[PDB]
RNA sequence: AGAACCUUACCUGGUCUUGACAUCCACGGAAGUUUUCAGAGAUGAGAAUGUGCCUUCGGGAACCGUGAGACAGGUGCUGCAUGGCUGUCGUCAGCUCGUGUUGUGAAAUGUUGGGUUAAGUCCCGCAACGAGCGCAACCCUUAUCCUUUGUUGCCAGCGGUCCGGCCGGGAACUCAAAGGAGACUGCCAGUGAUAAACUGGAGGAAGGUGGGGAUGACGUCAAGUCAUCAUGGCCCUUACGACCAGGGCUACACACGUGCUACAAUGGCGCAUACAAAGAGAAGCGACCUCGCGAGAGCAAGCGGACCUCAUAAAGUGCGUCGUAGUCCGGAUUGGAGUCUGCAACUCGACUCCAUGAAGUCGGAAUCGCUAGUAAUCGUGGAUCAGAAUGCCACGGUGAAUACGU
């Protein structure tokens, strides 16, 4: 089983990882290493004056962070627990068999 | 001397155009090498105003004047540029 | 500028003849960042310089260079209503830069077919005191000689 | 000249966001319009509850909304009659099951947004603008602000010409990024038109991103 | 642009220029005796040259 | 934006996604080379009949706060102005000033 | 017992392995003279060897990814000078004096708002 | 121009009211805002007064006018000179 | 940050009047759904079908239609009544306050003086003593190294191979991203007021603010915006409000500004062949296959993506040709023939093929940009967006010139 973790904060994500790679160890299973992935950086430019003045801008950004964790030898026990976990708000997870 | 007229809150009729052109024709005697020049006329509430900017041979001269009419505004303006143009000339013909 | 520019650059020497001098000469001919194109044009000229003088390349291209380097240039200085042309020594490195520039400038202003031909011919003519390049130096030198009286002003 | 929004600049460095969820483009614009509405509603009808901040999270097909106040009693009610009402009529517009919490603001005088309105209220009651401004800077420093600045601007005392006046005392270093400075504004609606108010409160410098 | 020019040389040429233009010694802006020596040094060299100029 | 202008956008959305299928399939035959000349010719008359405001190209993204028609951003559904205003409060998760 | 460097210039990265031998070179499963048309490139690649005359006393093996020609060529040189002063902690000082040991750093400047490029700014004629 | 496969475009309203012209022979001019519509062969012989923005203007259709689009015969700007 | 319609605020003509957009009240009718006709359409008149969910025996809850009037509505006016936001001098090194002292007083001192610095930077003096807003530092990025983790990324040593990281393996290396290490005038000479600093040297990936960004003092210009929004006042209310079709914003004797492409041989054309970065995609990015000279069409894998797709970088390089011509330079203009988006491309789209083949031979007076991975030059992506970049915002490739000096 693979779970991909994704979020806007980096401290926040490096929690959920540690949380999951604690349970996986708990409910007897081998977890194949939290491996980080390229972080997408959507960028935006906007006129900051409400009229005229083209050369006056802000440059905004959203950094998305991706993490991947595997499940080597999925115990029957684990599959329920790693499914049943209330996980920090503002974090998307995608467990997929 | 190539001219250009604007109106910011003023309709440029064909006195105010004809008038302004004649008044500006003098300035060349103060300095022969005037190039393109832009004029702007304003009316804000009660204040009549007239500014122009003059591209000259190695410079940029600007002034603005306020009248109770626009004619009196432009009359004032021409006296301001005259003095600046003479100052310019004299710090080139500086021997 | 008002302060001193710190940090001079590093010209790599030529791939062939391994000279920083010739490497500069390429840059000067180079256009729009096309260093390879210029690298070709230069060598093909020296070929055709070598193939007639029969006097090496890094030693022939030199002889052109000596016929054309100036030793005294004029600086302009506004005095009263007038402008004083005044003679000054030329720095060694500068007179290299000028020679190499005048050679290139003279080349381009010709009717020959290739660029390589123009350069070659010009370098050859240079070696026998002939082309526009060498004409220019002569003229420079004439002017500094004329208004020698203003040699020692510091103003 | 113009000045950067002191909250905005310090967002990652030393401040939090007010809304903290994650979404893909598909539902990103939709969570924004949803949030807007809930704030638009809450602030409207908690007007008189002294509310500082409405931080609002979307955990997993849901929404918990945790709304800072210096009068929690009035928000809660008689063992939570009003709170559940709010809950009922948020889930209404959030489009999902909602739950609500009540954070406690201990020192309302050291809260940029609270003090900002405090003034805006006084000004609405034809109070002298210098008195309002002067009072605030006292209160703040009295309770351990390391600094405080309040600006007010518009047609002060109904004057035919508009101007801008401000007092500071203590440190308010806007260029220092780790400096926790709390900033917020409030428009006041006198009969002469809008008087804008702005407030900066320095609480000291921080040594850790957290 | 990256680093300030020699202070002594500059001081010597400032001296020269006040010299030729005919200001008095005792306009010298330096009390740092080191720079001062450069300034006057220029100013006196310049006094020679003025003579043979018109 | 004038209340009216905000409104038209609702009239226009509603239709667009009610006749959505009718248009699609009624278009689908038009572009079918291998179909009855009788059919396709009918269709051309039939599409032009059902109402204009029911076309998706007829609508205009307006800020869903102020109604502005210009300087829209899809990611937020807001104008450049309101995006900035909200950005600075921290009402847009993640978003923040950027340097590189 | 093979000695290794990484090496970077502009956007290039060059992982290199040297071994004692007669003076072979491979870049990305290819020979020097093949991979690099330009002459400059070649000069640059071997000039650390040409310095400490091991031109034909060691046999090199390379791969590069990213950048253009003068980037890769440059990145390789750095790669060698790293390995070549690791096989021999001795040579450093000589290598260093040639200025091969430093990693260049010069990157392309970003485009900025209001400008046509990094520093080129749109015309306005006082004409 | 319109793809060949999609056939020639005419607004229906106008398409209809040049059956009654051609079947139930009339001899009146027809009003129309249908500047889109291309001229079909049926339209040969019938004046039809197409809108230009402020006024309708008569276009006595002919063989030569076939395929072109009505509005291609109702100029919409006035200019004499300067 | 993208006017065919829409947008749209304008013009012409056709309509509407408690109104297109709300709350309140009475009355009627579930809401929907499917049709014909007239009309440019708005709209008007018909026709079919339908009778729902808690309702405790009155139905309330929908959501629709008519009626009354408290009202809604206005991109109408004033940016010289305002808030908010923004340009500008200027990322210039300034601008001030408390107490003390001096002066009848406006004021002054501090903030001057000697040095120093990018810097009111720092030091030493001194009727000043202190403090604050700025300066610098804290933030992001880039340059080197180390730890942890290793798939969708990686292949040094092995073994196998359909020779394709392709396979078993490997966790080295490149790279991905969390956490750390590092640069401080710290170390060494010489100068210097036993200072502050300066100039040079060492090591080091980097040296003196390493490079680039973010960050804009008190104020100035009744600068800009009542058409983003809000808002004092004033004005309109069967019309300055509302709906619709067509047109207009794309008009052309002309003047000015910003760009693109050229005028050729450091080049045009044909064949052959190398090396990037950054970014986008959900009902979207759309391969492979078939069709077509081509724009494209049909069919339909994979991919919410370090995996799939956009999507083959170009200049470069080799071989050939053209031979200095208004040319095998240029590609404007125009005819013919198409494709695609879209109710719809006449006014007014982008692109394709065939034909056409203009001005232009390097630009008067004037005038602009740029000091290094910069200028110059070459390609790539994105936002807006049904379709509509030579603009804007980003990304790499190649890669100079010259600074004596004031
Ligand atoms: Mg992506
Ligand atoms: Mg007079
Ligand atoms: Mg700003
Ligand atoms: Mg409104
Ligand atoms: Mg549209
Ligand atoms: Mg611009
Ligand atoms: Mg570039
Ligand atoms: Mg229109
Ligand atoms: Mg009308
Ligand atoms: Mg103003
Ligand atoms: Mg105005
Ligand atoms: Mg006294
Ligand atoms: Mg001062
Ligand atoms: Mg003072
Ligand atoms: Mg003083
Ligand atoms: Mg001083
Ligand atoms: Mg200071
Ligand atoms: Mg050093
Ligand atoms: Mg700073
Ligand atoms: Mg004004
Ligand atoms: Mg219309
Ligand atoms: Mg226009
Ligand atoms: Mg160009
Ligand atoms: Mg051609
Ligand atoms: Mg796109
Ligand atoms: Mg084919
Ligand atoms: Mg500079
Ligand atoms: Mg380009």
């Amino acid at each position: 089983i693979r779970i991909r973790l994704k979020a806007f904060d980096h401290r926040l994500i490096d929690q959920a990882t540690a949380e999951i790679v604690e349970t996986a160890k708990r409910t007897g299973a081998q977890v194949r290493g939290p491996i980080p992935l390229p972080t997408r950086k959507e960028r935006f430019t906007v006129l900051i004056s409400p009229h005229v003045n083209k050369d006056a801008r802000d440059q905004y950004e959203i950094r998305t962070h991706l993490r991947l964790v595997d499940i080597v030898e999925p115990t029957e026990k684990t599959v329920d627990a790693l499914m049943r976990l209330d996980l920090a708000a503002g974090v998307d997870v995608q467990i997929s068999l | 001397m190539q001219l250009n007229i604007t109106g910011n809150n003023v309709e440029i009729t064909e006195a105010l155009r004809e008038f302004v052109t004649a008044k500006f024709a003098k300035l060349e005697q103060y300095f022969d090498r005037i190039n393109q020049v832009y004029v702007v006329l304003k009316v804000e509430k009660v204040t009549h105003t007239s500014d122009a900017t003059l591209h000259v041979n190695g410079g940029e001269i600007h002034a603005s004047a306020e009248g109770q009419d626009m004619y009196a505004a432009i009359d004032g303006l021409i006296d301001k540029l005259a003095r600046q143009l003479t100052k310019h000339k004299d710090k080139l013909k500086q021997h | 500028p008002r302060r001193r520019v710190i940090g001079q650059r590093k010209i790599l020497p030529d791939p062939k003849f391994g000279s920083e001098l010739l490497a500069k000469f390429v840059n000067i001919l180079m256009v729009d960042g096309k260093k390879s194109t210029a690298e070709s044009i230069v060598y093909s000229a020296l070929e055709t310089l070598a193939q007639r003088s029969g006097k090496s390349e890094l030693e022939a291209f030199e002889v052109a260079l000596e016929n054309v380097r100036p030793t005294v240039e004029v600086k302009s200085r506004r005095v009263g209503g007038s402008t004083y042309q005044v003679p000054v020594e030329v720095r060694p490195v500068r007179r290299n830069a000028l020679a190499m520039r005048w050679i290139v400038e003279a080349a381009r202003k010709r009717g020959d077919k290739s660029m390589a031909l123009r350069l070659a011919n010009e370098l050859s003519d240079a070696a026998e005191n002939k082309g526009t390049a060498v004409k220019k130096r002569e003229d420079v030198h004439r002017m500094a000689e004329a208004n020698k009286a203003f040699a020692h002003y510091r103003w | 000249g113009q000045k950067v929004h002191p909250n905005g600049i310090r967002l990652g460095i030393v401040k939090p966001w007010n809304s903290t969820w994650f979404a893909n483009t598909k539902e990103f614009a939709d969570n924004l319009d949803s949030d807007f509405k809930v704030r638009q509603y809450l602030t409207k009808e908690l007007a008189k509850a002294s509310v500082s901040r409405i931080v609002i999270e979307r955990p997993a097909k849901s929404i918990r909304v945790t709304i800072h106040t210096a009068r929690p009693g009035i928000v809660i009610g008689k063992k939570g009659e009003d709170v559940e009402k709010l809950r009922k009529v948020v889930a209404d517009i959030a489009g999902v099951p909602a739950q609500i919490n009540i954070a406690e603001v201990r020192k309302p005088e050291l809260d940029a947004k609270l003090v900002a309105d405090s003034i805006t209220s006084q000004l609405e009651r034809r109070v002298m603008f210098r008195r309002a401004m002067k009072r605030a800077v006292q209160n703040a420093m009295r309770l351990g602000a390391k600094g405080i600045k309040v600006e007010v601007s518009g047609r002060l005392g109904g004057a035919e010409i508009a101007r801008t006046e401000w007092y500071r005392e203590g440190r308010v270093p806007l260029h220092t990024l780790r400096a926790d400075i709390d900033y917020n504004t409030s428009e006041a609606h006198t009969t002469y038109g809008v008087i804008g108010v702005k407030v900066w409160i320095f609480k000291g410098e921080i040594l850790g991103g957290m | 642009k990256r680093q300030k020019r020699d202070r002594l040389e500059r001081a010597h040429q400032r001296g020269y220029q006040a010299g030729i233009a005919g200001r008095s010694k005792e306009m010298c802006p330096y009390q740092t005796l080191n720079q001062r020596s450069q300034w006057l040094g220029g100013w006196r060299e310049a006094m020679a040259d003025r003579v043979v100029m018109a | 934006a004038k209340q009216s202008m905000k409104a038209r956008e609702v009239k226009r959305v509603a239709l667009a996604d009610k006749y959505f299928a009718k248009r699609a399939e009624l278009k689908a035959i038009i572009s079918d080379v291998n179909a009855s000349d009788e059919d396709r010719w009918n269709a051309v008359l039939k599409l032009q009949t059902l109402p204009r405001d029911s076309s998706p190209s007829r609508q205009r993204n307006r800020c869903r706060q102020t109604g502005r028609p210009h300087g829209f951003l899809r990611k937020f559904g807001l104008s450049r102005i309101k995006v900035r205003e909200a950005a600075m409060r921290g009402e847009i998760p993640g978003l923040k000033k950027a340097s590189w | 017992n093979q000695y290794y460097g990484t090496g970077r210039r502009k956007s290039s990265a060059a992982r290199v392995f040297i071994k004692p031998g007669n003076g072979k070179i491979v870049i990305n499963q290819r020979s020097l003279e093949q991979y690099f048309g330009r002459e400059t490139a070649r000069m640059v690649v071997r000039q650390p060897l040409e310095l400490v005359d091991m031109v034909e006393k060691l046999d090199l093996y390379i791969t590069v990814k990213g950048g253009g020609i003068s980037g890769q060529a440059g990145a390789i040189r750095h790669g060698i000078t790293r390995a070549l002063m690791e096989y021999d902690e001795s040579l450093r000082s000589e290598l260093r004096k040639a200025g091969f040991v430093t990693r260049d750093a010069r990157q392309v400047e970003r485009k900025k708002v209001g400008l046509r490029k990094a520093r080129r700014r749109p015309q306005f004629s006082k004409r | 121009p319109r793809s060949l496969k999609k056939g020639p475009f005419i607004d229906l309203h106008l398409l209809k009211k040049v059956e009654k012209a051609v079947e139930s022979g009339d001899k009146k001019p027809l009003r129309t805002w249908s500047r889109r519509s291309t001229i079909f062969p049926n339209m040969i012989g019938l004046t039809i007064a197409v809108h230009n923005g402020r006024q309708h203007v008569p276009v006595f259709v002919t063989d030569e006018m076939v395929g072109h689009k009505l509005g291609e015969f109702a100029p919409t700007r006035t200019y004499r000179g300067h």
